[PDB]
């Protein structure tokens, strides 16, 4: 019963660095929004347009990797 | 002994979450690719799209194969 | 308030202004192919930053870009 | 009013399929990204998407009608061939009283042969709690048999249902004259649909009405039972049953109704022997509705002269402070279906809960008062129903505003009125909601505060300080002196919710007078304010979307678009569909809420076992003082009552844990969809698509993540999925093992 | 039939005949063979 | 709640508001000294997510300590 | 002796969960008689369980102090003894059949890149050359090593990147 | 000659809504239109509802800017008609914005000289790098 939590613990573990890591390698820029280091950090999104840009910023990234920090430790 | 267990526990994951947002500020504001060509943080940024991937894998194999032992078991 | 910017990748479609509720940018002197116009922001106090006019723009990347800045009466769309 | 359709409109073959999306342009074009299946799937029902094509949009929807009621007619034809082929009908038909009803059994492959619960008959299967064996015995089945024929007949009914919706689509599509015959519509539907229909059944009641209260209840075995034509024909037969037939129904021609009093009886109540109800009643009332239905058809000129049509009616209803009202609502609903769906789904949920609360109350059905699980499941289903259909009217006035409506035509003062102050409702609404809010939900926060302290004397109780309502306490002292003071020709009452006379069955009560206390009072008030604030939410979404106050080029954003932009601070969930969307959270909330509430009453306050001294009922009356405070939700009726739903593994309810886990996942899952946006998912899915590209085996459709509008549907649909279920399982689980 | 045997691409083929064939197949080989938990050797 | 529902929603609400406030009788004396506006969308997902950890904090945190500090086994 | 694990024929506990679970069965089973459909049922049923019981308790699976069976995936300790049946070659069975389905569909997707217009390939499938695929990829370990040495597998870096 | 506001303008007829008109209105700013409206008609108002409109040149006015240049857009939709706008300050100091051209900004007018724009491809910007002054939100070229 021991290896299947610590399975558990360990996909937790690996979404939220996979969460944080993406947030934080795309940051100068991503494939979506190239020109990302002209807007800062928090940015809401930048707009509708492009098909929905919706929690594009890394803080949004990070907002989804405290969930998921919070999921993890508990 | 929970008590104080739990409080670090979520303190080191709080504060590992603040480690990789900082991170991210990082390329965000203080960066210069000039001075950095060549380096290693410069590699990390070019194949980041692999290192997301695995992580992405990683995760949906972990998540995959736990949910399922636990559904069977169920 | 918003700063937008106009860059050179532009073929003058004239459709980011029949799009912009708020009238803002202008189309004066460029040397195209048929059309030959270009974008131009001369004014930006009544600017909200609904980002309706990047949506419309075909141009690959796009032409114009809003970059957030502070907010204001004009910018907050406060009728009060 | 006459027929007007055309031959051979659309000839008939398998072209059209081959190019999916064909009725949107936009999409017939090819499938370059992978939100086109998603459009397709979304807009095949769109009718007034396709085309502005009126007359092709009634006739799709009247097409659609009949593939709905074949799919109908095909659910209940399997219904009853469930009964027929494999089942304990025979058995439970010869004990109705401790026998469980079965329909369902499951095939032995991994071990889910356990989940063939023993329920006596000679046969084992699975529980069912529709309410179809009680819901045939009021039939005069004797065997299986006849439930084969039955089945045949229905399936051959939704066969030609299928066959009439083909016809009138590609060989007798109609025009919109045809479908714009209001009066015809109404004086058919009103009329006939309805009144020949009750007239009928009525007639069915009143004939069939021998095996039921008479054999059936008097221990003779089905097969001892002589066949329902045995019955039907034989005037000997009914001369000794009932004295008043063989007359030679000489008292319904000359009107001389007096001799007829043994088939069409008004007595209100049950014997606490007898378990369920009698059918002349229901005789009674499906002829006093055939009667009532037929002669409403039959207030509207057509043709000859007679009556009065809708529209003078429309014009001649005006008045000082509004002036020249009604003006064109008769065009309002004539031109566009979802008008005229809207205004039906507002009341149709309604009287589906009202129904709900009729069937609880009031069982019309033998045998079933005792059964304390179909009520529930009934009940629930039919209040989650009807809270859909509300919301879903809710969103088609919203959909009739956008597409078709315009105030030159369709002009209506009235509706002009209403827009011209759709502001001060809003505003006195949120104000109300708060006074809700801070007056019947802080109350349970001050209850608990007050039995945290350690001060019991001061917390809201029926012994400290009671605060229990007066005025339905009125209303049932009304119904109660209602026989022989205000209704003199009635025996009973309305029920016997408030009028004593415990009745039971077996031990089990089957009926006993509900209280209202103050329990009751708190959580009818959470109930309006739930209500009142869904109502909220959807009335806003309605009205601010043809215009706003920020946005006044609204209209032509359309109906389904999840914003306009980050600028002016941030606008997000604006459209009326994003109000439906928060709507359904709001009617998932409420009707919640009332269903626990039923639940919890019916379990302490209501159900249980009649001792030889009183009644000793399931719970020990744990909803006095526990539904003053928020705690008490959980201190005896959640924390309580789910024991079964977790400890069902070792017996044939394993499979309700399994959908109670099941349900919270996907409702967590769902979350995952309503917390997140799109940029990092489509950056998650650019990554990936690195990934592929390297092997050379991405897709030729561009593989792109779900729209803005479907994330949030894919969320609401996962979170009322996980929540239904989870307490479908529960209710579900809960009740088998208490009855 | 030409337009029926190109419809038979598309959701309402593989993706149910594939589905169909892979729950019959394994319901068959839970059922003749009943209750595998490790392999013979 | 702030997670769920999102800006634009509310700025609509806040505008009505707003309009209910300035014309109650006798009560538009001395006003506010900020205009009331819906919480940004950063500062609305901000604020979500504070909540939600607060609550996930706290309410683990009072089952850990109750559940085992009153029973002792 | 691995691991402090029994095997799982000395497991008291294991026999008392089977007397456990044939008694659960045989105080329900005697409410029937012996000619009914239910009664036949729950007898196939003890059948397959007694089954279960029998049929695990061969070539040797540990069984630990709760009696129930657990399983050994490491190479090595299904080695040196007999195991590799728990989970090792499960392992290369789904590897096959995973590997199986990858080939078929890269080959198909592939071989739609050419002709005209393949997005309706994608949701207009070619049911004939899927059937094909489907009967040629049983020997996909000797077509993979050998398209790998090839290098028609790998794409010279003219993918969309942004960095 | 982009013509000035006019003061006593008469009105459409209609009855009410509750839409803009606040103190916002009275200290800081209102905004104005006119245009030719030939042909007496029946028009929809974008707080509000239906209203008729006599024939000649007719002048309304609004809360927010975008709700009059959703009447001129409204205009071109149908029938051609010219509208014009206006601005309001506290001083009673009037502005006039749309058109400044009279050629409806998405057409050129003969020649004028436009403001924020650079003559560079898309991204290629600066790096954060010696950007630390940061000005707000840079125009990378003043
Ligand atoms: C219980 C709720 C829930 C669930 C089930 C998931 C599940 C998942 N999340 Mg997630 N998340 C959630 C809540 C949830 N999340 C919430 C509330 C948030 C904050 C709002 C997030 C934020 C978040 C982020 C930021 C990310 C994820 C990611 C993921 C995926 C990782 C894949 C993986 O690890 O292996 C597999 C996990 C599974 C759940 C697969 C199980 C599903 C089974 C197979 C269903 C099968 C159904 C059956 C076959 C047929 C049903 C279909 C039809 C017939 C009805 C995974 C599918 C990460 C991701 O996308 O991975 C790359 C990602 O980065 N989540
Ligand atoms: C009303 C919808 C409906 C639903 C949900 C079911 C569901 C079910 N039926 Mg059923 N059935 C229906 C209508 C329905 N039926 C009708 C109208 C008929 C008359 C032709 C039948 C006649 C029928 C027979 C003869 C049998 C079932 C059986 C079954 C079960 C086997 C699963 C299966 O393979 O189903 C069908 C798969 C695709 C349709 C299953 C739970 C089997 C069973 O329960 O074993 C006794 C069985 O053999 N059904
Ligand atoms: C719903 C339609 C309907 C139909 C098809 C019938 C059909 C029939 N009825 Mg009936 N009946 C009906 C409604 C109907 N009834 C209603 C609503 C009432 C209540 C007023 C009655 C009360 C009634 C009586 C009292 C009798 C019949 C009788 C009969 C049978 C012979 C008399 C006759 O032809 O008429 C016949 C098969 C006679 C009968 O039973 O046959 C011996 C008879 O005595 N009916
Ligand atoms: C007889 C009942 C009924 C009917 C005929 C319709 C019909 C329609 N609805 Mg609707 N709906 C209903 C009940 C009904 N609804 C109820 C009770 C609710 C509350 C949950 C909704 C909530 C709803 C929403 C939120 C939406 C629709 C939409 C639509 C349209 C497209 C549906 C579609 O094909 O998407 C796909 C169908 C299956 C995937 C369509 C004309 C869509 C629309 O665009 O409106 C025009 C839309 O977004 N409906
Ligand atoms: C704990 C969860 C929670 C709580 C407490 C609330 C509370 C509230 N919601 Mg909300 N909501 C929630 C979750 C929650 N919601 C979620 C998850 C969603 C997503 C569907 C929504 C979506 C939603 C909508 C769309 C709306 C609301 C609205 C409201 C307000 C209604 C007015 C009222 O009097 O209520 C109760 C009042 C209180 C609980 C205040 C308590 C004050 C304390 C006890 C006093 C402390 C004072 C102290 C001494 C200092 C209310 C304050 C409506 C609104 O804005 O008003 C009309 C509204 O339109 N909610
Ligand atoms: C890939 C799916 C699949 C496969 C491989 C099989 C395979 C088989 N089925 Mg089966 N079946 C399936 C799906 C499948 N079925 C489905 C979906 C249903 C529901 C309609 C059935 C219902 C069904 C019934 C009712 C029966 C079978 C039977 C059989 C066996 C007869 C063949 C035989 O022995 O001839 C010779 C083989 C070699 C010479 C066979 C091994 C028969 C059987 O049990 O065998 C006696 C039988 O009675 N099947
Ligand atoms: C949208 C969120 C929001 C926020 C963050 C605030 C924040 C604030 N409001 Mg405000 N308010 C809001 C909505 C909001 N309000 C709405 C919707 C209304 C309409 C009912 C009001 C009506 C209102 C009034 C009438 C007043 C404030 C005042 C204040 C300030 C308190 C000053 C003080 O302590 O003096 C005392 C606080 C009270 C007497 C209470 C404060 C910064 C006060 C202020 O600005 O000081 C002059 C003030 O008197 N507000
Ligand atoms: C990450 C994968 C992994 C891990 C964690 C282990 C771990 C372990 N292996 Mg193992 N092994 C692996 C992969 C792995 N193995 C693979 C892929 C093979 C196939 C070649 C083997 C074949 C193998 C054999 C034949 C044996 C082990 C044994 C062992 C145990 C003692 C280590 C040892 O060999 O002696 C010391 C290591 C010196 C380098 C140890 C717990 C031994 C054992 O059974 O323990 C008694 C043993 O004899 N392994
Ligand atoms: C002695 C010993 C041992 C050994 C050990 C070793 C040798 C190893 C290791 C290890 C390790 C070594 C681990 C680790 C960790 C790590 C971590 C934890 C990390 C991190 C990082 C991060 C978090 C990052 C951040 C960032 C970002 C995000 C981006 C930008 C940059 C930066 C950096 C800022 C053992 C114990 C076995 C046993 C006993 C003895
Ligand atoms: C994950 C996620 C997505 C991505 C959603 C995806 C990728 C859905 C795709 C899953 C489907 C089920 C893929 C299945 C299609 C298969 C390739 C083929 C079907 C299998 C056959 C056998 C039928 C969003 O689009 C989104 C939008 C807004 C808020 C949150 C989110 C969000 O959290
Ligand atoms: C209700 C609600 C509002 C409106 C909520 C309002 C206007 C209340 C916030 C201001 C009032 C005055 C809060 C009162 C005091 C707070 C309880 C605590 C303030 C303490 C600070 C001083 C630290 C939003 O603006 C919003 C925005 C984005 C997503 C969701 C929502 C949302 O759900
Ligand atoms: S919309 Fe873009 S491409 Fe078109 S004229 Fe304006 S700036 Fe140029």
């Amino acid at each position: 019963g021991d290896f299947l939590v610590h399975h558990a613990i360990a996909l937790g573990l690996h979404t939220t660095t996979l969460i944080l890591v993406k947030g934080a390698l795309d940051a100068r820029g991503s494939k979506l929004m190239p020109d990302k280091k002209d807007f800062g950090y928090s940015f809401p999104c930048d707009g509708p347009g492009r098909g929905g840009t919706c929690d594009i910023s890394a803080y949004d990234a990070f907002y989804l990797a405290v969930f998921w920090m919070l999921n993890t430790i508990g | 002994q929970a008590s104080l267990y739990t409080h670090h526990q979520y303190i080191a994951g709080f504060i590992m979450c603040g480690a990789f947002a900082h991170g991210a500020i990082f390329f965000i504001r203080d960066y210069d690719p000039e001075q950095n060509k060549g380096n290693v943080l410069a590699r990390v940024l070019d194949h980041k799209e692999a290192i997301i991937s695995h992580l992405s894998w990683v995760s949906l194999f972990l998540g995959f194969h736990t949910l399922g032992l636990y559904v069977h078991n169920d | 308030a918003h700063v937008v910017k106009i860059y050179d990748t532009c073929i003058g479609c004239t459709q980011c202004v029949r799009a912009c509720p708020l009238d803002v940018l202008e189309m004066v002197p460029w040397d195209g192919c048929k059309a030959a116009q270009m974008a131009s922001s001369p004014r930006t106090e009544d600017c909200v930053g609904c980002k309706r006019c990047e949506t419309a723009c075909p141009t690959d990347f796009l032409s114009v870009r809003v970059y957030l800045g502070n907010e204001s009466t004009r910018s907050l769309g406060l009728a009060y | 009013v006459k027929i007007a359709v055309d031959r051979n409109p659309v000839e008939t073959n398998f072209e059209k399929w081959a190019k999916p999306g064909h009725f949107s342009r936009a999409l017939a074009k090819g499938p370059n990204t992978t939100t086109w299946i998603w459009n397709l799937h979304a807009d095949a029902h769109d009718f007034d998407n396709h085309t502005s094509d009126l007359e092709e949009i009634s006739r799709k929807v009247f097409s659609a009608h009949f593939g709905q009621l074949g799919i109908i007619l095909i659910w209940l034809s399997g219904m009853y061939f469930h009964g027929a082929r494999f089942s304990n009908y025979e058995g439970w038909l010869s004990d109705p009283t401790h026998i469980k009803p079965s329909a369902q059994v499951v095939w032995p492959i991994v071990g889910q042969e356990i989940l063939n619960g023993d329920v006596g008959g000679g046969f084992q299967g699975i529980q069912i709690t529709s309410g179809f064996f009680q819901l045939w015995r009021a039939s005069g089945i004797t065997s299986e048999l006849q439930l084969y024929s039955t089945a045949i007949g229905g399936l051959v009914l939704a066969a030609a249902c299928f066959f009439a919706g083909w016809f009138h689509y590609h060989k007798a599509a109609p025009k919109l004259e045809w479908f714009q015959n209001v009066e015809s519509m109404l004086n058919h539907h009103l009329a006939g649909l309805l009144g020949l229909g009750s007239l009928a059944w009525a007639g069915h009641q009143i004939h069939v009405s021998l095996p039921v209260n008479k054999l059936l209840d008097a221990g003779v075995d089905p097969k001892e039972i002589p066949l329902p034509h045995e019955f039907l024909l034989n005037q000997s037969i009914i001369a000794d049953l009932y004295p008043s037939f063989s007359k030679g129904l000489a008292p319904f021609f000359t009107l001389n109704w007096a001799e007829y009093s043994d088939f069409l009886t008004f007595k209100g109540g049950l014997n606490p022997v007898t378990g369920g109800l009698w059918l002349s009643d229901t005789a009674h009332h499906h002829l006093a509705i055939a009667v009532l239905f037929l002669v409403a058809g039959h207030q509207y000129r057509t043709n000859w002269g007679i009556g009065h049509s809708i529209k003078d009616i429309l014009e001649s209803h005006k008045g000082p402070f509004t002036g020249n009202g009604h003006a064109g609502l008769y065009e309002i609903l004539t031109t566009s279906w979802h008008a005229q769906l809207a205004i039906n789904l507002a009341l149709f949920g309604s009287l589906s809960i009202i129904v709900a609360h009729h069937m609880y109350a009031m069982p019309p059905y033998p045998y079933l008062a005792t059964d304390y699980g179909t009520q529930l499941s009934l009940f629930t289903h039919h209040m989650w129903i009807g809270g859909f259909c509300v919301v879903g009217a809710g969103a088609h006035a919203a959909i009739f505003m956008v597409r078709d409506y315009d105030p030159t035509n369709n002009y209506n003062n009235l509706l002009d009125r209403v827009i011209r102050h759709r502001d001060a409702i809003i505003s006195h609404l949120n104000w109300v909601s708060i006074f809700l809010g801070f007056h019947s939900f802080g109350l349970y926060i001050h209850n608990d505060t007050m039995s945290a302290l350690g001060r019991p004397q001061d917390m809201f109780s029926d012994t400290a300080i009671q605060l229990q309502p007066v005025f339905a306490q009125w209303i049932q002292n009304t119904h109660f002196t209602a026989p022989q003071l205000t209704a003199p020709n009635a025996l009973a009452a309305t029920s016997l919710t408030w009028g004593g006379d415990v009745v039971a069955v077996g031990g089990k009560v089957a009926m006993m007078p509900i209280a209202l206390g103050t329990s009751d009072f708190l959580v009818h008030h959470i109930h309006a304010f739930t209500i009142h604030v869904t109502v909220l939410i959807l009335l806003k979404g309605v009205l601010f979307a043809r215009s706003s106050r920020l946005i006044p080029d609204k209209a032509n954003l359309g109906f389904r678009f999840p914003c306009d932009g980050p600028g002016r601070g941030g606008t997000c969930q604006v459209s009326a569909w994003d109000h439906v969307f928060l709507g359904l959270f709001w009617m998932y909330n409420s009707l919640s809420i009332v269903i626990f509430h039923f639940s919890w009453k019916m379990q302490s306050d209501v159900w249980g076992t009649v001792t030889d001294s009183g009644v000793s009922h399931i719970t020990g009356g744990n909803f006095a003082q526990s539904a003053n405070t928020i705690n008490g939700w959980l201190r005896d009726f959640l924390w309580a009552q789910s024991s079964q739903v977790i400890q069902s593994y070792g017996s044939a309810l394993s499979a309700y844990g399994l959908m109670f886990l099941g349900a919270h996942f996907v409702w967590a899952f769902s979350l995952m969809f309503l917390f997140s946006g799109r940029g990092y998912w489509q950056e998650l899915i650019e990554s990936i698509v690195w990934a592929h590209n390297k092997l050379r085996v991405a897709p030729s459709i561009q593989p792109r993540a779900l729209s803005i509008t479907q994330g949030r549907a894919v969320g609401v649909a996962h979170y009322l999925l996980g929540g239904i279920a989870t307490t479908w399982s529960f209710f579900l689980a809960r009740i088998i093992a208490v009855g | 039939m030409k337009d029926f045997t190109t419809y038979l691409s598309t959701a309402p083929v593989v993706g149910l005949g594939w589905a169909i064939f892979t729950s019959g197949l394994l319901i068959e080989i839970n059922r003749f063979f009943p209750d595998p938990l490790v392999f013979s050797f | 709640m702030f997670l769920i529902s999102w800006r634009g929603y509310w700025q609509e609400l806040i505008e009505t508001l707003v309009w209910a406030h300035e014309k109650t009788p006798l009560a538009n004396l001395v006003y506010w000294k900020d205009k009331p506006v819906a919480l940004s969308i950063v500062q609305a997902r901000l604020v979500g997510l504070a909540h939600f950890s607060v609550g996930y904090i706290f309410t683990y945190a009072a089952f850990l300590i109750a559940s085992t500090a009153g029973r002792f086994g | 002796d691995i691991a402090g694990l029994t095997p799982c024929s000395e497991s008291k506990a294991y026999n008392k969960l089977e007397r456990k679970e044939l008694k659960v069965l045989d105080k329900r089973l005697k409410q029937y008689e012996p000619g009914s459909a239910p009664y036949l049922a729950l007898q196939a049923t003890k059948e397959r369980t007694e089954n279960r019981f029998k049929t695990y308790a061969k070539q040797g699976l540990l069984c630990g102090n709760d009696g129930l069976p657990h399983l050994i995936s490491d190479p090595g300790l299904a080695l040196r003894f007999n195991h590799a049946g728990e989970v090792f070659i499960p392992t290369f069975g789904f590897l096959y059949v995973a590997g199986y389905i990858g080939h078929v569909g890269r080959q198909y997707i592939i071989l739609s890149k050419e002709d005209a217009k393949p997005t309706d390939k994608e949701i207009i499938l070619d049911v004939p050359l899927a059937l094909k695929l489907a009967f040629q990829g049983w020997a996909w370990p000797l077509a993979s090593i050998q398209e790998l040495r090839n290098g028609s597998l790998l794409e010279k870096d003219e993918n969309i990147t942004v960095s | 000659k982009q013509p000035e506001l006019d003061p006593d303008t008469p009105s459409p007829i209609f009855g009410g809504s509750t839409g803009g008109l606040l103190r916002k209105a009275q200290v800081e700013e209102f905004y104005v239109i006119t245009w030719e409206s030939p042909k007496e008609q029946i028009f929809e108002m974008p707080t509000g509802g239906a209203a008729i409109m006599r024939k000649g040149p007719n002048l309304l006015k609004f809360a927010r800017k975008e709700q009059c240049m959703a009447l001129t857009t409204q205009l071109r939709s149908k029938f051609r008609q010219t509208p014009c706008f206006y601005r309001v300050y506290a001083d009673g100091k009037v502005q006039y914005l749309h058109p400044k051209d009279g050629v409806y900004p998405e057409k050129v007018n003969a020649g004028r000289v436009g403001v924020n724009q650079n003559m560079r491809s898309i991204g290629k910007n600066v790096d954060p790098i010696k950007v630390v002054k940061f000005t707000g939100s840079e125009p990378f070229e003043i």
